[PDB]
């Protein structure tokens, strides 16, 4: 929409120029290119809190969102005009879907989510480290939209799932599959992370080799 | 380290994030680090003798 | 030092299809190829569209955009010299929005080129852009917008 | 040590032709049937369309 475009452009214009070059174009050895990017990747990066970004680092991380739905929409709508490319999800009301995004189906969800998903962030959307100071942030925080928008635009050292690699049907899927590793309990007791091995043999060594030791020395006898 | 970059016109060396956090630690260090405990120091050192 | 000169995230190409050369005064973003492709590959004598945004790096312009055109006979439909510290938009990429049902200058600089050759998504192939400061070779990818996947017949066991 | 395979900068390649299977052999010689009738002549099987052009 013509007042939309004028938003987002003046956002972008006293926001993002310093890095991703007035008319899009991005400056070399600062920020990509945004041509092409389309309406999906401003929501995620911008609704997570990555975009206005304000270092070079080895990944930018997820921080508070410096911009509201509304003029993320407008930010989303100009960097899709100027370029074109993919289109967040929405409802019928006209916002970004976020119920409409969870797949019903869970289990191909999770097996999606194990081929594709886990091989860096973990079996249950937990965080994994990457190569030089890069990792796959935790999945617990991300919405199903900011899920979907992921999936659909590889933010950095991501692989960008296309809709034909991952139809928005297997999209939703793993969606689904996430948010339910989220919010679903920690059945048998506290869940020490997501993390097996580590965070089970540090409890262990902790609470059960204190406990152990400590109700040794009161049975036994220091000498 | 900030002193060689900055006898340059250009960015020699340091990345201008690199040199921010060069000053930024290097100040922290060097008042609350080095300053605010050798004051301490000095005062463990002689105070109870004084 | 993961945050060094050498850092990870500012020498980020953009996650898009299209290809971006930076040759010459003008700069090109998101250059690819919209080919839908029925079979193995794109039949010669079918008209594909040739997507890519051109911006004038200089406002000093090179808004000429001569002939560029290579193996295929690129045709520039409405041509127009938009250049001038903005985006000449030749297309309509998938979802770009038209921001109103009127179009200034018809259709705003649309490219097309008749193959005369075979091409299957997945492959590099150049694209002489010709500007009036410069020429450049770009190597254009094809690019498949939103199409979602087509049904491939059921496998028959045996 | 390093293995000795290593790199082939020259020879940049050619695009790779289009694959061309050949027809299964007889060891796995059952395949789909084209169709089967009487078939009292050179051999047309239970299929055979056409196209009507003005
Ligand atoms: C939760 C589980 C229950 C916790 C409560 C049970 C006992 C805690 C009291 C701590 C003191 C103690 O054990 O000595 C008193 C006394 C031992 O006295 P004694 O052996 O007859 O003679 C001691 C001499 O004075 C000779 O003593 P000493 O002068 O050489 O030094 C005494 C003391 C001094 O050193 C200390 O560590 C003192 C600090 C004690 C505070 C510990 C609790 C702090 C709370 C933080 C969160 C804990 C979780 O060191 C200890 O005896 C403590 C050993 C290990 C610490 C125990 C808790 C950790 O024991 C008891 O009153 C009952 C002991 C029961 C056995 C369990 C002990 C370990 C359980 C902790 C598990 C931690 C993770 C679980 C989750
Ligand atoms: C080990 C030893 C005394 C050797 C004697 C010399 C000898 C035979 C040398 C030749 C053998 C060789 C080649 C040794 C080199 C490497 C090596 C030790 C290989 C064998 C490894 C092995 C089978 C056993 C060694 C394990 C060992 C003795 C550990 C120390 C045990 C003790 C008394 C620990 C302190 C008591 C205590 C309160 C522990 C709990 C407190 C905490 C948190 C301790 C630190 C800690 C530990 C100790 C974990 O194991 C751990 C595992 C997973 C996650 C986290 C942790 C963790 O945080
Ligand atoms: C000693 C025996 C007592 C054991 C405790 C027993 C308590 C039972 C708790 C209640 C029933 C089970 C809860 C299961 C649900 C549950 O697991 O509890 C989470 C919390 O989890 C956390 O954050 C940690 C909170 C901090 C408190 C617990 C810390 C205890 C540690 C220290 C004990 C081990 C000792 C280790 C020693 C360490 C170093 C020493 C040298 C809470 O939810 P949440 O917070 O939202 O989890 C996020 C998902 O949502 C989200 O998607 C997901 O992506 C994640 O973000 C997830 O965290
Ligand atoms: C290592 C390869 C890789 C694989 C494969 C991968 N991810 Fe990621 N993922 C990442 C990295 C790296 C990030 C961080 C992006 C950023 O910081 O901009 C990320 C970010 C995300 C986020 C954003 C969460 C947040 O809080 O910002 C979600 C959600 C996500 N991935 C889900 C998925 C899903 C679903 C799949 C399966 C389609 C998947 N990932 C596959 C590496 C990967
Ligand atoms: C250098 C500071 C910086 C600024 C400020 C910044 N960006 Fe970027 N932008 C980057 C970097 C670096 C990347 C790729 C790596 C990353 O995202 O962390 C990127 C990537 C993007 C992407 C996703 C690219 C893709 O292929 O997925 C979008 C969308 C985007 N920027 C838009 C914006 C918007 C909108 C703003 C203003 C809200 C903005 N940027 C501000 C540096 C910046
Ligand atoms: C051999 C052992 C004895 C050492 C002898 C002298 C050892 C003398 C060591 C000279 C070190 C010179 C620095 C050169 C850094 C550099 O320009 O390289 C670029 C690199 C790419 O930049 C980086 O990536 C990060 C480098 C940051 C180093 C942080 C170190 C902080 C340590 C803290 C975590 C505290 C740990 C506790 C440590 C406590 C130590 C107490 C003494
Ligand atoms: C990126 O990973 C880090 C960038 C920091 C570069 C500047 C480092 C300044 C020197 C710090 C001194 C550390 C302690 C030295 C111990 C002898």
């Amino acid at each position: 929409q013509s007042a939309l475009l004028r938003t987002g452009k003046q956002l972008f214009e006293t926001s993002c120029v310093s890095c991703h070059g007035a008319n899009l174009q991005g400056v070399p050895d600062r920020g990509p290119s945004l041509i092409g990017t389309g309406e999906a990747a401003v929501y995620f990066q911008v609704s997570t809190g990555r975009m206005p970004a304000m270092r070079g680092e080895a990944q930018a991380p997820s921080k508070p969102p410096h911009f509201d739905e509304s003029q993320i929409d407008a930010l989303g709508a100009y960097v899709q005009a100027n370029g074109g490319g993919p289109t967040v999800p929405r409802d019928d009301h006209g916002a970004v879907a976020q119920e409409s995004l969870i797949g019903g189906d869970v289990a191909r969800g999770g097996d999606l989510f194990r081929l594709n998903c886990a091989s860096c962030h973990n079996f249950t959307g937990k965080g994994g480290a990457l190569s030089s100071g890069k990792y796959a942030p935790d999945l617990g925080d991300a919405n199903p939209a900011q899920i979907y928008t992921a999936m659909l635009t590889g933010p950095q050292n991501m692989p960008k799932f296309s809709d034909r690699q991952l139809t928005p049907d297997e999209k939703r899927d793993i969606v689904a599959y996430v948010r339910e590793s989220a919010e679903t309990p920690s059945y048998g007791g506290y869940g020490l992370g997501g993390f097996g091995p580590a965070p089970e043999g540090m409890a262990m060594w902790i609470i059960g080799m204190v406990a152990a030791i400590g109700v040794a020395m009161w049975i036994g006898s220091r000498a | 380290f900030m002193r060689t970059e900055l006898a340059m016109p250009g960015l020699q060396f340091l990345s201008n994030e690199q040199f921010n956090q060069l000053f930024t630690m290097h100040g922290t260090v060097m008042l609350l680090f080095y300053a605010t405990p050798i004051v301490f120091g000095f005062a463990n050192l002689v105070l109870p003798l004084q | 030092c993961s945050a060094g000169q050498i850092s990870q995230t500012t020498t980020q190409e953009p996650a898009v299809n299209g290809v971006n050369a930076q040759a010459g005064q003008v700069s090109l973003r998101n250059v690819h190829l919209r080919a839908p492709q029925q079979t193995d590959y794109v039949e010669p004598g079918t008209t594909v569209e040739l997507l890519f945004v051109a911006a004038n790096d200089s406002t000093e312009s090179n808004k000429l955009k001569s002939i560029t055109s290579d193996v295929g006979e690129v045709t520039l439909t409405g041509d127009s010299t938009v250049p001038a510290d903005g985006v000449l938009i030749v297309g309509e990429p998938d979802g770009q929005i038209q921001a109103v049902e009127n179009a200034e200058a018809a259709d705003a600089v649309t490219a097309e080129v008749e193959l005369t050759k075979p091409i299957t998504n997945g492959l590099l192939y150049d694209f002489t852009f010709t500007f009036e400061d410069g020429e450049t070779t770009v190597a254009v990818p094809i690019s498949a917008g939103e199409q979602p996947r087509r049904p491939v017949p059921p496998a028959g066991p045996g | 040590c390093s293995p000795p395979g290593e790199t082939a900068s020259s020879e940049p390649g050619t695009t790779p032709a289009i694959w061309t299977g050949s027809p299964s052999p007889a060891a796995p010689s059952g395949e789909d049937h084209g169709g089967g009738h009487g078939a009292g002549a050179a051999g047309a099987g239970e299929t055979l369309t056409a196209e009507l052009k003005t």
